[PDB]
RNA sequence: ACCACACGUCCCCGAAUACAGCAUAGUGCUGGAGUACUCCUUGGAAUUAAGCAUAUGAGUAAAGGAAGGAAAAGAAACUAACGAGGAUUCCCGUAGUAGCGGCGAGUGAACAGGGAACAGUCCAACAGUGUAAUUCUCAAAUGAGAAGUUGUCAAAAGGAAGAA
RNA sequence: GGUAAUGCACAGUGAAGAGGUGGCAGUGUGCAUCUAAGACUAAAUACAACAGGAGACCGAUAGCAAAGAAGUAGGUUGACCG
RNA sequence: AGGCGAGCGCCAUGAUCAUCACGACACACUUGUUUAAGGAC
């Protein structure tokens, strides 16, 4: 069916026609405001996979984020304090660059939803991404079966807590030996657990 | 209020425009800058495909034909459904993406119409191929809306036709005679050419 | 262990007990913390982690 | 300590259990062969349309001159891995043959 | 008389708004307060090493963002090498052990074995083509119009128990 | 704790449809076990304000700062202090 | 595929990919020369 021929063209990002694209969308992104709402999907088979249809109550957002590692926020350079901790530069963020476009959408778009996100392009000083949200207050959303679930209290601001698919790498879950440092549910679950000193009745 | 010369929007700098008021002006220098620039650059050969398309003439032909296998409106649906079934089963014109890359992998098509100005247009990038190597004829239109006018409602990317009764076999074939010299014919000739910048 | 005390030093002719903190009030000037001291903390406070049962 | 008391012979030894074979699962319906042709063909149609990329290209020269054992390094350095690197070299091999 | 339960009335300032941002066919929604407990960022020094610079205190204090009566997590790209087991969380335990460390001071987990409580499922890939069968509005007893082919649409009432 | 990289990031580079792992770096080859890059989930667990019940607890220099109109009388230019 | 000294290194010129200055255009980028000027610096 035609959503697999769109999957291998999108694969192919360094094929003559991915460059031409890549090249005259980037441009255009530049030149509107730092956060904008788009007509519709950039890339239909993706946002298919992360959950978009095409009803009333849903919308695509568009954002930018400027690249690189982010500086210590001390002035001249000064810490006070000891010598391994004085560097300034060369410090990389805990969270990916994704993850502060899904924060000031939500801050801006304050009556929705922020359901998943997705990388659209990059040029030499940003990188840019669509935002997919979702009306809780909406007739036709809140008799739909597949994301009225979304209107349950708990699911406020699900991208400040770090549950959204771009907020969620950097906390460290999985299961097996290699993520010992999450068992519990985090990382302060984990330390909680083995720094607790137990006291019973009898001993 | 005032409609800005050519000359002004390509000279503006989207960027300082910032106020709530001056919106749709940074809309409209984007717009033709934009123009200016693809306009400049080179295409590659699938790209440049959809520059190609029929003349008015053409499509009146075309259009001409195809007309008399409109689909069913809801008050015609509801009307065939109070009565029986009789007579044997009815050629119509088919619609969507979905369903026409369907009957062309089943080999059941036999002619596709396909839209130019469709953005993003990676929706219609791989249908001439596809075309190709499954052997149905096929041909290019200007807009959404010439196809939109051909069955009387909405705007579509692709209408497809698998049946031809006997009292059209005559002009059809002519057709396809005609669409196969402009488009299937020259595909492997046109795969190696780059768009030009235009004059 | 409530108020906001700290000791005068040496050279004011007083005992260096940590004192509170205050203006306005007959309470300005006096002895704060330790457990010598009205209003004090106690020595060695009871605590709830002390063994209460036997085996 | 109740460590350590035992040779690494005397570990190694098995109660004799009788085994059950596993039930092979080779046969392939009508319908999932259909589903795998239909991939197989959509990924033909991707490199007709958009060709080859800028190390694909340089790879395939090296391959012209019988620079075997250059292709080898520029893959490894390219992929990361010498396991992806043995396969691409061969899908690319036969696409010029 | 007086009391107890509910309702009616409820001046001015304050998010303080005749406002800002944002969604729908339309109605609208957010903002401030609280934050002991839970989640996400940012990130010290006193102190210990009988000095001190790596290390320690500590991913702790402080400062910011956010939610609920709990929150987070959760049904293996999991362990294990036994004659093997089988989501997550919690308790007893492996264990002050394997190891990390100016190999100094000091730091430091996992599977097993015994229990509490137990439950599994959805979307994409992939929707009737002898007709979008789908959602909404006004009319009417059968018509007009909006969304949608860049893809809509995959079914049950119902009950006596239990507790305060 | 993770030791010739346990997890997380940033820049370059960038896959295959078949891939990931088996606590010490590399190359080859059988064997065992799983299926990442989309989502939901009860019970068993944690703890303020406010209400109720108990105690080998304190008894007006004690016990909460406060057993009366107590965060009150009163004080700082102010944050705050009492 | 040519030429020199008792197949060697040295001297000729002919095909194959990058590539450093120099030009001449306008599309990124820059500037209230802005219905404009620069320019891949």
């Amino acid at each position: 069916g035609y959503l697999q021929y769109l999957k291998e063209i999108r694969r192919d990002k360094q094929s003559s026609v991915m460059r031409y694209l890549l090249r005259v969308r980037c441009w255009e992104y530049r030149q509107n405001t730092a956060i904008h709402r788009a007509s519709g999907p950039t890339y239909l088979d993706k946002a298919r996979m992360l959950g978009y249809r095409n009803i009333p109550g849903m919308c695509i957002f568009r954002a930018r984020v400027r690249r690189g590692a982010r500086p210590k926020k001390v002035l001249k350079g000064n810490t006070h304090g000891k010598p391994s901790k004085s560097g300034v530069y060369q410090r990389k963020p805990a969270k990916r660059l994704q993850a502060f476009a899904e924060i000031r959408v939500g801050r801006k778009c304050s009556n929705m939803r922020v359901f998943n996100s997705y990388w659209v392009g990059q040029d030499r000083v940003y990188k840019y991404f669509e935002v997919i949200m979702v009306d809780p207050y909406c007739d036709r959303i809140k008799n739909d079966k597949k994301i009225n679930w979304l209107c349950k209290p708990v699911m406020k601001h699900r991208e400040a807590r770090g549950l959204t698919n771009g907020t969620k790498t950097s906390r460290g879950l999985g299961k097996g030996i290699r993520y010992n440092q999450t068992k519990g549910g985090s990382k302060r679950a984990a330390w909680r657990n083995r720094n607790t000193q137990s006291l019973r009745r009898y001993r | 209020d005032i409609q800005l010369t050519k000359k002004q929007l390509l000279s503006m700098n989207p960027r300082k425009l910032t106020n709530k008021a001056q919106m749709d002006t940074r809309k409209e220098v984007i717009a033709t800058r934009k123009e200016a620039l693809v306009n400049a650059i080179k295409l590659p050969p699938a790209l440049n495909q959809f520059t190609n398309y029929l003349s008015e003439e053409d499509l009146k032909e075309v259009s001409d034909i195809l007309s008399k296998f409109r689909p069913e409106t809801r008050k015609e649906r509801k009307q065939r459904l109070q009565n029986e079934r009789k007579g044997p089963k009815p050629i119509i014109v088919k619609q969507g993406i979905k369903h026409v890359t369907k009957l062309i992998e089943e080999k059941k098509a036999k002619f596709v119409l396909i839209a130019c100005d469709v953005d993003p247009i990676e929706v219609v990038l791989y249908l001439p191929t596809l075309c190709v190597k499954m052997g149905i004829p096929y041909a290019l239109v200007k807009t959404k809306e010439d196809l939109g006018k051909i069955i009387k409602k909405k705007p579509t990317t692709c209408l497809c036709l698998c049946d031809v009764s006997s009292d059209i076999k005559s002009k059809f074939e002519n057709v396809i005679a005609k669409c196969n010299g402009q488009f299937k014919d020259n595909y492997e000739s046109a795969m190696k050419v780059w768009g030009s910048p235009k004059e | 262990m409530r108020h906001s005390a700290k000791s005068w030093g040496t050279g004011r002719a007083m005992a260096r007990v940590p004192r509170v903190r205050a203006g306005g009030t007959r309470r300005a000037g006096q002895g704060a913390n330790a457990n010598f001291c009205r209003g004090g903390r106690m020595f060695a406070p009871t605590n709830v982690n002390r063994r209460w049962n036997r085996k | 300590m109740k460590i350590n008391k035992l040779n690494n012979a005397s570990k190694a030894l098995s109660y004799p259990v009788k085994k059950l074979a596993k039930t092979e699962k080779a046969p392939l319906t009508e319908k999932q062969q259909r589903s795998k042709e239909l991939k197989k063909f959509a990924m033909s149609i991707a490199r007709e349309v958009g060709g080859l990329a800028p190390y694909e290209l340089r790879a395939t020269e090296l391959l012209r001159r019988d620079e075997d054992k250059r292709c080898k390094k520029f893959m490894k350095k390219r992929l990361g891995s010498l396991k992806m690197a043995k396969k691409k070299i061969e899908l690319l091999a036969e696409e010029m043959r």
